[PDB]
RNA sequence: GAAGGUCACGGCGAGACGAGCCGUUAUAGGUGUCAAGUGGAAGUGCAGUGAUGUAUGCAGCUGAGGCAUCCUAACAGACCCACAGACUUGAAC
RNA sequence: GCUGGGUAGCCAAGUGCGGAGCGGAUAACUGCUGAAAGCAUCUAAGUAGUAAGCCCACCCCAAGAUGAGUGCUCUCCUAU
RNA sequence: UCGGAGAGAGGCUCGGUGAAAUAGACAUGUCUGUGAAGAUGCGGACUACCUGCACCUGGACAGAAAGACCCUAUGAAGCUU
RNA sequence: CGGUAGGGGAGCGUUCCGUGUUAGGGAGAAACGCGUGCGUGAGCCGCGUUGGACGAAGCGGAAGCGAGAAUGUCGGCUUGA
RNA sequence: GGCCAGUGAGACGAUGGGGGAUAAGCUUCAUCGUCGAGAGGGAAACAGCCCGGAUCACCAGCUAAGGCCCCUAAAUGACCG
RNA sequence: AGGGUGAAAAGAACCCCCAUCGGGGAGUGAAAUAGAACAUGAAACCGUAAGCUCUCAAGCAGUGGGAGGGGGACCAGACCC
């Protein structure tokens, strides 16, 4: 149901880096992509 | 738990799947090239490929066959007319998936889909 | 651990029913063969720390492997293969390497044969289907139906205890169906034909090997 | 990459060397006062710095267990782990010898303790209390039966994991590590050995 | 750009997502055909005042299954990674 | 909409399979040889039978077993 | 009995927007012992790489409302003779 | 020369007033943040940066004078995410 | 005798008894110890048992209670059972 | 509930990104590390950069001892992380 205490800090970041990485890992397939769209593709 | 069984459900009833694939079916007939999602596209090879091949055969059954499908008289008169001159040689796979880019506002994935 | 033969790779190819002179109907499963069950590599007392036999299965366009397995097999002068499995015996000689294993000549029909395989994958499943729960009432206004109900006891306890049976992953996974008749072995076609039924559907592979009695292994 | 790397590790190099050219490092042995004369070493206790106690120069040991006392051989053995062998001791780090021990599975236990005395691990279940003796369990490993001893002595502790791992048990007399000349044990006890 | 790995691309009897496994010139779809299901279409002929029957016709419609065939899509391509391996002893050409 | 059928999949009421050892040490018990105690006594030396109980064996997992095991094979060029 | 299958709305994944009660500090294991007599924190052992996501609720004497029971106050208020 | 309730003695700071429209101050005050000075402590004392005009002592005086706890209270910002 | 406080819930242990079932970490008195308000060492942990009363500094020394196989300071000391 | 750009609006002509918002040069000004959300600008909370440092650990997070590494444009057995 709730929580007894606040994660407060570091665990939070630890928590949020993840879901940045998330980020991370759609930038290098968009970036794979943009190699792709130069030349060909018929 | 969906082991072998292939239906392309459309996120959607039998009510409304059946009334988008004809529809869709219809406009691409008409247009003969649309824009929309990966999934409405890709199920749709099932029903302009059975159409078309329903245009080989020109008689009395196949049109009312077909005319049950398109709701609009004049597209399937287009075919039965068309179809066998333009399609005559090609069996099978009468349709081509082109594939771009995302649409804005909810990344959904995009293509094209064409007559062949 | 050790087998009580030299077992063989095969192939499930779905369910007969057959039939005998007398009329008793019996269920079957068709086992079908891909290039081989070829001898791969021998391991020893000397040099390994055990004995066995490796044995390949199902062949392939060499383009489709990777240089160490390319050189693993063309060590033993062997067909391009996947599905490189062990049998541990204690029977060590006559195995030497690229020796084709006779299917036909190896088992002689009626002998009760131990099938390995992995099986259907059901995906992630509740307590019911996985474990053979009970489920709660329907109607008499339970809010509980298909649910694990408590879990563990109270304060004394104090938590969930191991190994508690909870919804997971059922299915994906080896079971050697063991004791198995062998009701007909085609020499035409190459097809072996087992009484019942055996873990997949068709296409899997199958760990095909003799009976595993107390009395043919190891006191 | 590779010009700024070079460039780099010529500095690296050099820094490291204007270091090493500021106050030098002895070995034991030694006399109390030299021409080092930096900060007191004489009037502030001894405590070791990482350039005396590496693990290449510890010393070893080898203990032959057989007709012996289990406990007493391991207490031995466990003081030649820890350093209170040598004067120079310290609690905070591992200064002790490493010990090989062989024919474990021969070592003795006085009074009745071959069936009576019951070794336990619980593997973590609801049910699961397993428990063997001494006799049953040194016919299948009789390795951990010296092992468990000496881990028990040991101080248990981030340090009484890492210099456990200097035990070396042996089932068998002969042992690989014949290359590290590893010295016979000293023994204080008059029970050590058995009567026999 | 090593070996290899990860992505992307077509998928799956694998799968909540990752994972696993197959495929990337027989992987999915289509087409052709054949098991199988359902039960005798439409059109026309004939019979009956008519509801209807009846022949053409194990039809017609399906075909999540098997098999065949590159007709369509597997294009385009991207990212990661290498000092032959610190340090000490003892046997060995 | 309501019925009447139903392939694949999934399901059981359907189909197959399973529980096995003249292997080990024991518990109660029954003993052999045998004193202390010239006799007796299953015990203090020694030893044999002897349970769905205990341990191996069956079946699945498993070297994150940091104690990270073992085998076979492949690879170590440069701006790439 | 004794469950099974399927349709929707969720749940799950991706993009957009984006709350809550709770919160001494939290580097927050199991066993038995100890203690205000029922311990993640004290003693001895055992077990245990670091970190997500999906599911489950046994414990944190979980959250919620300065117990509404019980009794106290030379408290309050209704009702009775 | 241990010390809870508790009593007694000795002090430090806070704003404002007398001294004082003092010296000290747009070659840098109040503040704000840092000190390898001092004291038994509350606190004191020098520093050059930010800051941009106020204002130390000493001897005295007066209080809206010292905060971590009030399910305090106002404002800010978290946690759950 | 003047001025001016807190306290008026006590707890355990030894003994002398009562009540109880010569049950209770039970209850009530009488005499004394400790806690309360007392750190440190012994008792694994452990208010109330044993030792001992913490003004402060020392990387000196002697000892009380209790101990000298290892975890973990000191005898794997001695002689007789 | 919600005051404090500057002495003076001198409140940013022109150029660039550019549909806007806003931003960077220019210009004004003592100051624009005073740009209208503008004066001093503490803490919580959120980051970015550098020095060291955690993936066999068990922890009211400190404390005594201190391995190895790093300094501060000021040569210390000193001092700090």
């Amino acid at each position: 149901a709730v929580p007894k205490k606040r994660t407060s800090i570091y665990k939070k970041r630890i928590r949020k880096n993840i879901w940045k990485k998330k980020g991370y890992w759609a930038a290098l397939k968009a970036f794979s992509l943009a190699k792709s769209l130069s030349t060909g593709n018929s | 738990m969906k082991h072998g069984r292939k239906i392309h459900r459309l996120s959607r009833p039998a009510d409304q799947r059946r009334a988008l694939l004809r529809g869709l079916t219809t406009q691409l007939l008409k247009h003969g090239r649309i824009k929309t999602t990966r999934a409405k596209a890709s199920a749709m090879r099932k029903y302009v490929d059975k159409m078309i091949t329903l245009a080989k055969e020109g008689s009395l059954h196949k049109r009312r066959q077909a005319l049950g499908f398109i709701y609009e008289k004049q597209i399937v008169h287009a075919l039965f007319a068309e179809v066998p001159e333009r399609y005559g040689d090609r069996n099978g796979g009468y349709t081509r998936i082109i594939r771009t880019l995302p649409r804005r506002g909810d990344n959904a994935p995009m293509a094209y889909i064409e007559l062949v | 651990s050790v087998d009580a033969g030299i077992g063989v790779m095969g192939t499930k190819l779905g369910m007969m029913s057959f039939f005998e002179e007398d009329g008793t109907v019996v269920p079957v499963t068709v086992i079908g063969f891909k290039e081989g069950n070829i001898v791969t590599q021998v391991k020893t007392e000397s040099t390994d720390g055990y004995n066995a036999v490796q044995v390949g299965y199902e062949r392939l366009r060499d383009r489709k492997l990777t240089m160490p397995e390319r050189g693993h097999l063309n060590k033993a002068g062997v067909i391009p293969m996947r599905h490189l499995q062990e049998f541990r015996l204690v029977s060590v000689d006559d195995f030497t390497p690229s020796q084709k294993l006779l299917f036909e000549e190896l088992f002689k029909e009626g002998d009760m044969v131990d099938i390995s395989g992995t099986t259907i994958g059901k995906g992630f499943q509740g307590g019911i289907k996985r474990h053979n729960f009970k489920r709660g009432l329907m109607t008499h206004g339970s809010k509980s139906h298909r649910a694990l109900g408590s879990i563990g006891a109270g304060t004394t306890p104090g938590h969930v205890y191991k190994g508690k049976k909870m919804p997971g992953r059922m299915g994906g996974t080896k079971t050697k169906i063991r004791k198995l008749k062998i009701m007909k072995i085609d020499t035409d076609l190459r097809v072996v034909m087992i009484k019942g039924a055996v873990p997949g559907k068709p296409g899997n592979l199958l760990r095909l090997a003799p009976a595993k009695i107390v009395g043919k292994n190891i006191p | 990459t590779k010009c700024t790397e070079e460039w780099r590790q010529l500095k690296e190099a050099v820094k490291k060397e204007f270091a090493i050219p500021h106050v030098p490092l002895d070995q034991r042995w030694m006399f109390t006062l030299e021409e080092a004369t930096g900060p007191d070493i004489w009037n502030t206790t001894w405590y070791p710095k990482s350039a005396d106690h590496v693990p290449t120069d510890k010393k070893w040991y080898v203990v032959d267990a057989t007709d012996l006392i289990l406990g007493r051989m391991a207490s031995t053995i466990a003081i030649h782990i820890r350093g209170k062998n040598l004067a120079s001791y310290t609690p905070s780090v591992d200064m002790g010898a490493f010990v090989i021990v062989v024919n474990a599975d021969k070592v003795a236990v006085s009074g009745k303790k071959r069936t009576q005395k019951l070794y336990r691990r619980h593997s973590g279940r609801p049910g699961g209390l397993k428990e063997e003796t001494f006799d049953q369990l040194q016919k299948r490993i009789p390795e951990r039966i010296i092992e468990h001893a000496v881990r028990g002595m040991l101080p248990k502790g981030r340090l009484g994991r890492y210099l456990f791992n200097h035990l070396k048990v042996y089932k068998g007399a002969e042992h690989p590590h014949q290359a590290q000349q590893p010295i016979d044990l000293p023994l204080r006890d008059k029970r050590i050995r058995v009567e026999k």
